[PDB]
């Protein structure tokens, strides 16, 4: 008559580490580290990302001609921007601020296009040959920014002081977008804006801007020498912008009212296909669909997402040394 | 091991005990079986669910890196951001992948300890009236039955009842 | 005849947390987190803090005509600015730099107000006339910035070339403050400096300032459609200043001596009561009087402070699991 | 408990004993009585305050927030600040959280040890003059007075003095 | 210390015992001598070994601080820079200083253990053939020549090949 | 017949704390922080450092008529600048953007000198008395910046339109510096490029500047109340600089072909001798030699060093208790 203590043993060949001994195998044990991904983007919240396909951010908000399919009102839970995308600044020169420009998209959810300043606002100048060949639409060889009017004068009358407002009587901010042309030389500067000195300036109750034309010859992009200075700003709710100037003015034409996002802002470079699918959380390069509590998948995503780390393996032993006779 | 238990004086696991992590194999007249002790097993269990289930808890923030670029004229504030989040990056690989091996070798030792302690236990009750083989097996002096079994197992072992049997036949 | 092997008992209640067990009664135990605050602040080394009251940063070393309380030299342990505060930048415009501002000051602990640019200084001008129903006194409608000299032309004259020039021969930094006027229209323009281009321009061994007036009408803010373009520095010791300007100058007239504070610097945004007490520790939600390792109050805070973190509480078992009989 | 000792073979404590943290309760002819064993809960306490002392010592630095402002076209190095702070109250919210788990679960060990090898250090001097009831108890199988106890309790217990006597009432 | 050994019933070391960190002490007709228990002193080597190694691994990232110099108007980056980088700094520090000093006492107590379970382990060899001094020395009841000896050393210890003759010895 | 167990003694006084217990003495033990260095620089990779001696990094890339031991091409495996370096800006005036500078020099590894654009670009001007007594060689008492040409007019003819142009056809980027020139006074300014607005204006596919004089005198230093605004910039591969100026111009002479260090950068500022040496950790204020895991020396290092903490001793016990007898 007999009686033993012992333990359990399985046929596990389930090993973990420990600060003694490497490759213990265990009866039980948990990976915490999840390292799997659909290789893919899916909605978050059922709410599905914008893709801003062929055009970048810049070409999106500026209205490149050839964006049109991303026109007018956009909602997302997060931005896909193509690497490659060839459709941006058509016509040369520096979109101002644009990293802060980008954060300050990426912080919102939705944008409502209207039409900010109508080509009526305009007094004394030309409001119909505002076209380039830098800047072909898909059916048109010369066209230019949808959300922006390049002012020229009357066939020979000289450009006079034009002016515009606009009240924000909404509960929402407002991004806006105008320009300042620099000619290459002083005769295409007379030839669209006459002479003398020329100014542009805008300003609200916490905003001020002054910019002059900077004529001068610069190396050919897209077949020009001239440049123009794009800039953005936000009229908040309440504000109110005048605009002033008397020539080398791209003014603001539509306008975007702003949906600033309560929750996590995200915008992937990315080349993965959007399918239609559902998510909780979204790494850029892939989703992950997981209870585990790490992931080595990508430190950049939105919605609730794992704790990412560098180890390719975080398992813990629940049982105890796995010991099978014989 | 540290408490000498599992891979110590009990050279072996049982694969024929499939019910708990800790038990019992006996031998009597009505034959042998394994049986696992529901007490110790079950108290394991919680203790070590609650483990994972703490350390789960305190791992449950993120650190979340930002999509955010940087100029040319802005490499000072982009390397900033880059070995700030490499800094944590690094710091929370280091607290997962130290607490992970502190916390297996504290766990094995747990299940070390526990199988120390059933034997002990057995071992308090049985004193005299078996022979201790040196395995986590004792031999009985007497005719110990089921309910005799059970008795040792729920830690109700009658050692007085067993006491001159158990005399006469160790003498 | 007996003996027995045991361990102590008592009658606590309180519990402690483990990796394996959670409320676990132990006899004895230590709370490591402090959670109380006293709502008020108090001095720090027995220095008091600056209460700016119903002026701002800007309205306090601008010299904001309604701040004459806080006006001239001031010592702080730290400062605290109310929310509501109404007085800062009366004349509307824009402080250049003003986050930079804000954290110099900060870092300071004593300002010594002096007189830097007598009205003496600028020749062949008016520095009587300078005032505006946008920054009132609490007697007079019309005043202005007790720091600032707003500088017009002789009654039909026109604007000289003005000059000054202010070497810091002290051992301490100088702060400093002065302005560039930028009218609605050219009739405002020509009626304050005359006709032709106008300049603002300073420097110093390591400053260089150039500035012209921008003239645009933006909306209407304190009854006013002109701006002030405010602007500050630093004169270093052994530094000078030179200031020349044709017109639109907003000169400065008294600056301050500023004392670096060797410590840690703070500035508190809250409505907290100042009272006549001491502290070791001020956060900016209240005073912590305890010996405790860590603390859930605020991450804010100057002088010596327990560590913040978001726990609720943090107590270590001492004695042993507490398991009286009966 | 790991060592099997508190809330294990010895099921519950003294409220009795209120001077230490291990000790004593004997019975004799002179009566009955709790007594600390000094050496072994001072020692307790000596490292017990270490510890607390060791994880206060630690934990004396602190990560400053500022006050410091951005503005509408400093959103990012704005952003960059905000997650630092988070980031660092993350990491120190973790590390205090997870440390005085860990701690609470190894001090409860050590007190649990303490008991146990108090336990063992009685065994060890009585050998089979004393009977082990099991529970921490042993009886005396001679007449243990005072200063027996007190011999005892202070590790000079004289086995041979009472072996003969001992052996007599034991067989 | 924890498991009782260690300056506890063996109250000190062995200077004489040079080529391990366990082992044992013999007396018998050929003399005496120390002999380190090599299964048990290699195991310790290569586990303390893979401490050592993996909190080296652990800690082989480094953040890195920056010579970027800042303007006077970019005190706020420049702070935002200064306060990062103390902080990974105090963070560092504390992982490394609280570490060392928990693994220093888990590693005192691993020795410990070590050394009770090698006093146990012989302790069950023996049985009642030998005589329990309580200082981890045992007193044979037989002649135990350098052959006898080494079967205690290894495990394979012959009870019953003794047993009468230390019955009669003991009795 | 006897047989004991028991454990290792020895004579080690080497002490460990522990959590419980502090001074513990120990049979074995490893220290695992470093705390010496060899005060001194050596060679990374073989590699030796530039070091900049009596010229600061201004001065170098400059190309200060005093720094000519360092003129031309240059290979580094870090950057060592004194701290009491006396040649760096020698007429006085601002380099714009110098930290980001710094911080882009610190990321190379080499720079190679070439001419960008020889005196013979600038046509219609002088390219031969561009010097000063603020800048003297060691030989001349008026010389001028080897990177930079000082134009002036033609002893009476009028300043003209200078134009330059340089296309980066190579495959590295090009770090090159320009200059526009701020005169006391307008007396100074038509003597030097006579009368008329002047303006330098500089652009690439990427870049565009603009910059016109401003007129004003300044503290005197070095002899000098004119100042000069430097600039610098980044010529990608494959990328064109047009220059265009009336004036006021100093142009970019020799650029340097710039290459980008794979690794991490360093820039030590020390008084510490580089000598004959070869490294594999080099530390801001010294060498380490060392297997150890951590270091106090310094969190300033280049190379692979330790990791830097505040400590100063970390030792892990790997013996046990040492208990020798008697
Ligand atoms: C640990 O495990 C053991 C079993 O190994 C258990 O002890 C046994 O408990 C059962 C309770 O059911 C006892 O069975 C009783 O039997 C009597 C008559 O049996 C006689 O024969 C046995 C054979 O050995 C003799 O040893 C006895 O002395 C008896 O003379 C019976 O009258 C009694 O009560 C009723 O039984 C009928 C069926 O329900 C009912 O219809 C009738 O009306 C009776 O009223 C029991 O059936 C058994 O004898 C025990 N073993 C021994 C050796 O005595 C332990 O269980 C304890 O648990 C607590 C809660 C008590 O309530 C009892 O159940 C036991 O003391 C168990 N311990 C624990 C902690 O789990
Ligand atoms: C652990 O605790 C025990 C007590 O339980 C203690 O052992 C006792 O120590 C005391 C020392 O004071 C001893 O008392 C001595 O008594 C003799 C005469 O007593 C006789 O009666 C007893 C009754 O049982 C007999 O057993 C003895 O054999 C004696 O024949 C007395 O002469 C002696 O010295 C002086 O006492 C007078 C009072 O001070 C003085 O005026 C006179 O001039 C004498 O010179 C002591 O008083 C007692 O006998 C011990 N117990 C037993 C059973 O023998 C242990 O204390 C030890 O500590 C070390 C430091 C020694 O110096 C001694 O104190 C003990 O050996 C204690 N151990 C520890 C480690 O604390
Ligand atoms: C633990 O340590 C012990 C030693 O303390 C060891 O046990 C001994 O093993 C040796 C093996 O070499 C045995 O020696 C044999 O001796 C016989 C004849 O010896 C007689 O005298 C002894 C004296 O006490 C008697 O007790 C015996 O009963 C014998 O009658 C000899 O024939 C034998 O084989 C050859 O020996 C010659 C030399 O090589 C060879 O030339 C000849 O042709 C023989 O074929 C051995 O020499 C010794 O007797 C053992 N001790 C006792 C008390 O019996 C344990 O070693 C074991 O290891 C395993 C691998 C086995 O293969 C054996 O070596 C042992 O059983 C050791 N255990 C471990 C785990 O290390
Ligand atoms: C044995 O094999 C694997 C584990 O190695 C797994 O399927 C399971 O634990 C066992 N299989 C069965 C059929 O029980
Ligand atoms: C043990 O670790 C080694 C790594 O060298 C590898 O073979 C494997 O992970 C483990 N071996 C097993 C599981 O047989
Ligand atoms: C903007 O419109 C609102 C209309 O409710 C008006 O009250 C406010 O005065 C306007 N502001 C300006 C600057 O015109
Ligand atoms: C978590 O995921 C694992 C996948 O390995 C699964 O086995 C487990 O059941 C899941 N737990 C819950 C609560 O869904
Ligand atoms: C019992 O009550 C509380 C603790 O629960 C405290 O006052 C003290 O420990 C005890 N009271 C007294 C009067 O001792
Ligand atoms: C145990 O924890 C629970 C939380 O669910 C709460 O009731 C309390 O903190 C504890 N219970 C007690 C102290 O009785
Ligand atoms: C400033 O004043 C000091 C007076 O000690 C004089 O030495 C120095 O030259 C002055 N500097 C200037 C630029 O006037
Ligand atoms: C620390 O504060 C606590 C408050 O709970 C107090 O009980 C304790 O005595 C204080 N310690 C010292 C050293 O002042
Ligand atoms: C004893 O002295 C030191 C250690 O204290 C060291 O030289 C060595 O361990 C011993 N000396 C010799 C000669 O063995
Ligand atoms: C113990 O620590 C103290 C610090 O107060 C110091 O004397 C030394 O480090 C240790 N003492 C020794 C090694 O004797
Ligand atoms: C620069 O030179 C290359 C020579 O291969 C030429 O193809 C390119 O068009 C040039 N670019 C400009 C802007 O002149
Ligand atoms: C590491 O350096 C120490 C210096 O104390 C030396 O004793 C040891 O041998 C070195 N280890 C190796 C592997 O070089």
């Amino acid at each position: 008559d007999k009686i033993c203590i012992g333990y359990h043993a399985n046929n596990s060949t389930t090993q973990v580490d420990t600060l003694l001994e490497k490759n213990v195998t265990v009866t039980h044990s948990v990976e915490l580290l999840e390292n799997q991904k659909e290789k893919r983007f899916c909605k978050i919240m059922n709410k599905a990302p914008l893709d801003l396909k062929d055009c970048t951010i810049e070409g999106w908000i500026l209205g490149n001609p050839k964006c049109d399919l991303l026109l007018g009102d956009q909602s997302w839970s997060y931005i896909v921007e193509r690497p490659n995308a060839q459709n941006g600044i058509c016509y040369p020169g520096v979109l101002n601020e644009l990293e802060e420009l980008k954060a300050f998209i990426g912080s919102g959810e939705r944008v409502e296009r209207f039409e900010m300043f109508p080509k009526s606002t305009w007094a004394g100048v030309d409001t119909s040959r505002g076209v380039t060949n830098a800047c072909p639409s898909y059916t048109i060889d010369s066209s230019f920014y949808r959300n922006l009017v390049w002012i020229v004068k009357t066939d020979s009358a000289t450009y006079p002081v034009i002016k515009g407002t606009y009240n924000n009587t909404g509960t929402q901010p407002i991004l806006y977008f105008w320009g300042v042309h620099h000619p290459l030389d002083t005769t295409v500067q007379d030839n669209l804006y006459g002479s003398g000195d020329k100014y542009v300036r805008m300003g609200t109750e916490s905003m001020n801007f002054a910019k002059s034309p900077e004529i001068a010859a610069r190396p050919a992009v897209n077949g020009q020498r001239s440049r123009i200075d794009y800039y953005w700003s936000v009229l908040r709710p309440g504000e109110t912008l005048n605009v002033e100037s008397n020539g080398n003015l791209i003014a603001p034409w539509y306008a975007y009212k702003f949906v600033s996002t309560n929750k996590k802002g995200a915008v992937f470079k990315s080349d993965l296909p959007i399918e239609n699918c559902d998510a909780t959380c979204q790494t850029i390069t892939g989703v992950l669909r997981t209870n585990k509590t790490f992931q080595n998948v990508s430190p950049l995503w939105i919605g609730e997402c794992p704790k990412y780390v560098k180890s390719e393996s975080l398992r813990l032993a629940t049982g105890l040394r796995n010991v099978p006779q014989i | 091991g540290i408490f000498g238990a599992i891979a110590g004086f009990i050279e072996g696991g049982w694969t024929g005990m499939i019910d708990g992590w800790y038990g019992y194999h006996h031998e009597n007249s009505q034959g042998s079986g394994y049986a696992a002790d529901r007490e110790s097993t079950q108290k394991a269990i919680d203790g070590i669910t609650n483990k994972v289930n703490s350390i789960i808890n305190k791992m449950n923030t993120q650190f979340e890196a930002v999509d955010h670029e940087f100029s040319n004229l802005e490499r000072r504030i982009g390397n900033l951001n880059k070995r700030m989040e490499d800094g944590f990056l690094d710091v929370w690989t280091y607290n997962a992948e130290l607490l992970v091996l502190l916390e297996n070798e504290r766990t094995l030792d747990l299940h070390d300890a526990n199988v120390k302690n059933l034997y002990e236990k057995v071992k308090s009750q049985l004193r005299d009236n078996a022979n201790d083989l040196g395995n986590g097996c004792f031999e009985f002096w007497h005719k110990c039955d089921n309910e005799c079994m059970e008795s040792v197992k729920n830690g109700t072992y009658d050692y007085p009842k067993y006491q001159k049997e158990s005399k006469l036949n160790r003498q």
